[PDB]
């Protein structure tokens, strides 16, 4: 996915929120 | 009812947070 | 040893393996976090290595993430913080007028008293497209507040109504606008909509995606946006928004694959759906593309020789009055003296020296008096474009003489031109002409809604907002700036269909354009430095945090400092004695 | 807003 | 517009064609 | 090419002599 968050892999699925 | 729980969004009533991010 | 001013050069060039190869090898990191402004400014990012002596730094001012919270401190220096209501300033129509003036006021203040913790109940008042509008609009009230701003969106973004989450999608984009966050928030947050089945929501994706990112040419924006032109389920509206985002990322690029996507898009077309308005916006994200390379044009000249001959013409004169905007040159205004857009680039390419500009000024006089009744339409908007944020009292003059014609579009390009020629200037004369024009055109629904927008883009920002494209003593031009502007003005070469019917959010464009227009000092430390100044135009005494307006020049009233750039103008490094 | 002149920004009334 | 404002120096008035001669 | 004086202006095909088309100069 080009639209997702793993927070922010340096400090999910945004549509779905699954 | 600024936040959404784990989902979902009583605002929105959205049904299926750290604010607005993924986590 | 002076690379401010040679970064300044290059700058104009645009030649930026020239501007690279001179931000390196400054050794002095102050120097060179004052062209960092300078860059931030002009809408330049340059990636350098984590290896450079302040790496970290250099990139936060790059940024501009500091932006909005130097900003606020100069809006609490005012004490202008309170919201303004659109009655203030004073159907379907009225509330959509109040919702782009309460945009347009409250802009880059992010309070507002219509969209309050429950916007509801004020998206609900609007209906279909006005509701998009309405939930754009508060993406330009918390503009460059990445954090706060996608923390109130959000809630938008789980809506049922899908004209509302097209609006969240859009103003997700608008707040990222010029703030280049390294997060990429908004290519997560909008990216799986590009194709979505609703061609709505595509819509607002694509603006929202070509807003965010229309600095750099990003080549995984692109590839993401470019297939949507193709696609058979996109509509002519959802190619052409295509069309201007993939110009607006890749603006002045060259991009290739650009290029070539766009040219294939008319090719495929055809010659029954060339005549759709929409399809104008095919050749100015093309036009977008090559926006002042010049004699380069040639080869993609000869290349739409093949396409129909009405449409043609139009793509034609658009193209080659992009490639040549910030010439001023004297050869191609007399071949411009598809009429539209003709007299739409004298303006484009006259704005970029004075004595050319002043030609034009009377040429669009003498055609507003006695041109051809087609031809006047546009003759208004050029207007604008020469002379944005800069209330000259001819100018006006004129503008208010023909926001009375019996022809509704020369009256409704007349009033918006007037709104955009005073935009960012609380000046009274002009306010007061707009509401005297507001008393004479009631129960007139169209040129009433002209009348608001230029009201309310009079008191953008409440005072403090520029549009100019122009910045540096003058002498830069900003081709974000200019894209927007063009988006904004070619579409209103259509205005009674495409502004007066569905597709009114794309006056969202100007968000492009929106700049600060306040002097700021600081020491070498980022830190606020009050220094009393001496504004002139070439005057009173001012200290600093002070506005500039369009034509004036500031110079430092004691010698007890020395700055680190020659021009006064936006932020300023300050050297102890 | 009302006027204020040190920083040379101009208001407009309500004001 | 009726036409009092500024014409400039086209003089009856002749300020436009789209205006009253 | 001229207009005649309501107002007739075929050149333009507008309807609301002239010495100059071009200004209109009485």
């Amino acid at each position: 996915s080009v639209s997702s968050a793993v927070y922010s892999a340096s400090s999910y699925y945004y549509s779905s929120s699954l | 009812s600024s936040y959404s729980m784990h989902y979902i969004y009583p605002y929105s009533s959205y049904t299926y947070k750290y604010q607005w991010r993924g986590a | 040893s002076r690379f401010p001013e040679a970064l300044r050069l290059a700058l104009m060039l645009n030649d930026m393996e020239l501007v690279e190869d001179i931000f390196t090898s400054c050794k002095d990191v102050v120097v060179q976090k004052q062209m960092a402004f300078m860059l931030g400014r002009h809408g330049v990012f340059l990636e350098l290595s984590e290896d450079v002596e302040e790496y970290e730094d250099l990139t936060e001012i790059m940024s501009n993430v500091q932006l909005n919270s130097n900003f606020l401190a100069l809006a609490r220096e005012l004490d202008i913080m309170e919201p303004k209501v659109p009655d203030d300033i004073y159907s379907a129509r009225m509330n959509l007028a109040s919702s782009f003036v309460n945009g347009f006021v409250n802009a880059a203040f992010g309070q507002d008293k219509l969209l309050t913790d429950d916007g509801n109940k004020w998206l609900y008042k609007n209906k279909d497209h006005g509701m998009l509008s309405a939930a754009a609009s508060l993406g330009m009230i918390l503009l460059w507040d990445v954090d706060g701003g996608l923390t109130q969106i959000d809630k938008y973004l789980y809506s049922s109504e899908d004209y509302i989450k097209s609006g969240a999608l859009l103003a997700c984009g608008i707040v990222n606008s010029g703030v280049r966050n390294e997060c990429d928030p908004a290519l997560a947050l909008l990216s799986d909509f590009v194709l979505h089945n609703s061609n709505t929501m595509r819509l607002g994706s694509i603006f929202g995606l070509g807003l965010a990112y229309a600095g750099s040419n990003r080549e995984d924006v692109l590839t993401l946006l470019l297939p949507v032109m193709g696609d058979s389920k996109s509509s002519m509206e959802v190619a052409g928004v295509t069309a201007l985002a993939c110009g607006m990322i890749a603006v002045g690029s060259c991009n290739g694959d650009v290029t070539s996507t766009i040219l294939q898009t008319i090719m495929e077309k055809s010659e029954t759906e060339l005549k759709d308005t929409y399809a104008r916006w095919l050749p100015l994200g093309l036009g977008l593309n090559h926006l002042g390379k010049g004699e380069a044009i040639e080869a993609i000249l000869a290349a739409l020789e093949v396409v129909s001959e009405p449409f043609r013409s139009f793509a034609n004169t658009l193209v080659d009055v992009c490639a040549y905007a910030g010439s001023g040159n004297v050869l191609k205004v007399q071949q411009l003296l598809h009429q539209g857009v003709a007299v739409l680039g004298i303006a484009l390419i006259a704005m970029g020296e004075e004595i050319g500009a002043e030609m034009a000024l009377r040429t669009f006089g003498h055609l507003l008096r006695y041109g051809e009744p087609t031809l006047r339409r546009a003759v208004p908007l050029a207007l604008a474009l020469i002379s944005v944020s800069n209330p000259r009292l001819n100018i006006l003059d004129t503008l208010s003489k023909f926001s009375h014609d019996a022809d509704p579009e020369v009256s409704y390009n007349s009033i918006f031109a007037m709104g955009m020629v005073g935009s960012g200037t609380n000046n009274a004369r002009l306010a007061a002409m707009l509401r005297q024009l507001a008393q004479y055109h009631a129960k007139d629904p169209n040129n009433l809604f002209m009348v608001r927008l230029a009201q309310g883009l009079t008191h953008l920002g409440k005072g403090t907002l520029t549009l100019c494209p122009y910045h540096s003593d003058r002498q830069l031009m900003s081709q974000v700036a200019v894209a927007g502007l063009l988006t904004v003005l070619v579409s209103f070469l259509d205005v009674r269909n495409i502004i007066l019917g569905k597709s009114h959010y794309v006056l969202y464009g100007l968000v492009a354009a929106m700049q600060p227009r306040m002097l700021v000092t600081f020491d070498e430390e980022l830190r606020p430095l009050p220094v009393s100044v001496r504004v002139g135009q070439a005057f009173q005494t001012h200290t600093t945090p002070v506005l500039l307006a369009h034509g004036e020049r500031a110079e430092l009233a004691t010698e007890e400092f020395l700055p680190v750039t020659p021009i006064l103008e936006g932020f300023v490094i300050l050297r102890k004695n | 807003f009302p006027d204020v002149g040190l920083h040379r920004y101009w208001g407009w009334d309500c004001g």
